[PDB]
């Protein structure tokens, strides 16, 4: 319960989390209210993956230690939140956002997580859209690799039962052709 | 790319699928086309007796 | 294609003329005496004599086996990869909008939650400020 | 008017009882074996036997294209549109995955903002007692 | 719609070969068997 409950939940996170360079991003937030949380998001961010390892996390990550807090003070502050907010917007108008978002931006634009939106220089869209091509050809390199041996696993598995069928194919059809040929015969026979 | 990665993805799903039940496919399939063979040479010989015994009786 | 009861391919299929299911012939006449006349799984009369009806195979067309490499396993196969296909983009489709209003929901109430933690720092810092000058002001 | 599942029309489409939304019956079919008879877009359980209702209407007849008056045009064509299906769905994934890394990073923002609410609004409740008590004890003229 | 009497069955499982993993293989795979369909099908028509 201490632990962040985002760590807990099915959503995905990254495996190295790195608190100082989060830290050091948070303090540069000229909002002072949002560099607080953006802060105290890369403290619970780092308290997450220390507590909580990760497959592919590196091993003796030092927790991170942060004040204890009520169920009721939590409670009043999310509805204190819940108060401030504003018109919750129906999701005909969210769904028109996201199209014009899918329709200006375009889809292999939005796919990628290193687009950002005040990254308006074509040389960085271009160095990331390089380093996403790289990255999937090596993904593709890995998985054809790994394809390529299940592929011959299989092959050699199934070499002797390929064999056989094909035996076997070449028997019914030669029984077919023989089949055909002896009600041919047959007939002229009795027709004989 | 995310072509040929997504073409590998099934391909890997696909090889998976084949290491879970080639054997039992591939036995249905044996037993299936020796079934049909041998319909096929039963036909072919009761065809053939047919004719052998018009021949004998001719 | 196999026996109802015996389970295996059978040399002599026979159809039943009120459920239409193949079995052997022999498997079939055992039945039949064993159970009164009596189908399968059916809980009605079936006619040894009329009620089953012999399945007869004709071989003119070249034999095609039930192989990979056919056009109609080739088309099944491809029929049910895009029938996967269209069921991952529309689950995927689904998740992605659920996470796009969640998205914005979050989005709005990060704004809200920023306004009230912008809110209450100047309601602290007023506060502090009182007590700075109070603790100052009492000497 | 297009089947819900596929989002195009469907040969055989079939209507629900209670939502009355088109689809496809195979699709609806899948669908349903897939996530235990879960109607698509709704919680609500519908039947594959007795809540779908099938439509029997005129057949929509496709005009078929001059292009695709031979098998090789036709096979292009089938393959353009499976590798356009396929980008398609690696690219919502991908819109997917990265919908739910910006979720997640919100998420994350949303508790901390919480739990920095809640920090000060303890800190503005102590300030508040202690003024409190400074005007208690102070003599206000 | 009378004459006709359909047979309830268990499905025929097809042999899946493990060189046709892939779609662009299932491609050439039913391009081939479609060009093999049309060349038995013309020397059919010439042997007749």
């Amino acid at each position: 319960r201490r632990r962040t409950q985002v760590m807990q939940r099915e959503l995905p996170r990254t495996a190295v989390v790195d608190i100082d360079a989060l830290l050091r991003a948070a303090d540069e937030i000229e909002d002072p209210a949002r560099a607080l949380v953006a802060r105290e998001a890369a403290l619970l961010m780092a308290h997450d993956a220390a507590k909580y390892p990760l497959p592919g996390a590196p091993p003796g990550v030092k927790p991170v230690e942060i004040p204890r807090f009520s169920d009721d003070e939590l409670a009043e502050a999310r509805l204190q939140i819940l108060m401030e907010m504003k018109e919750k917007p129906a999701p005909e108008v969210v769904h028109a956002i996201w199209n014009r978002r899918e329709e200006n931006l375009n889809a292999l634009r939005l796919g990628l997580g290193y687009y950002d939106s005040d990254s308006e220089d074509g040389e960085d869209d271009v160095a990331n859209i390089r380093a996403t091509l790289e990255a999937a050809l090596d993904r593709l390199m890995a998985s054809a690799e790994k394809g390529n041996k299940l592929e011959k696993k299989l092959n050699l598995h199934l070499g002797g039962y390929k064999n056989r069928a094909e035996m076997l194919r070449k028997k019914l059809g030669e029984a077919h052709a023989a089949l055909e040929k002896a009600r041919n015969a047959l007939a002229g026979f009795q027709v004989l | 790319a995310y072509t040929a990665q997504a073409y590998l993805s099934a391909r890997r799903a696909h090889l998976a699928l084949l290491d879970t039940h080639g054997k039992n496919a591939w036995l249905i399939g044996n037993w299936h086309l020796e079934g049909e063979v041998k319909a096929v040479e039963k036909e072919l010989a009761e065809t053939k007796r047919e004719i052998d015994r018009v021949s004998l009786a001719r | 294609m196999l026996c109802a009861l015996s389970g295996e391919i059978p040399e002599e299929p026979v159809v039943s003329k009120k459920t239409g299911v193949l079995f052997e012939k022999r498997l079939i006449l055992k039945y039949l005496e064993e159970h009164n006349n009596i189908e399968p799984g059916t809980t009605e009369e079936l006619d040894p004599e009329t009620d089953l009806l012999p399945i007869k195979t004709s071989r003119v067309v070249r034999p095609r086996p039930p192989n990979f490499t056919s056009i109609p396993s080739l088309l099944k196969a491809f029929q049910d990869e895009w029938d996967a296909l269209v069921l991952e983009t529309y689950t995927t489709r689904e998740q992605l909008a659920r996470v796009r209003e969640e998205l914005a929901t979050a989005l709005y109430q990060h704004d809200a939650a920023v306004r009230v933690i912008a809110r209450l720092t100047r309601e602290r810092d007023e506060a502090r400020e009182a007590l700075a000058r109070l603790t100052v002001t009492g000497a």
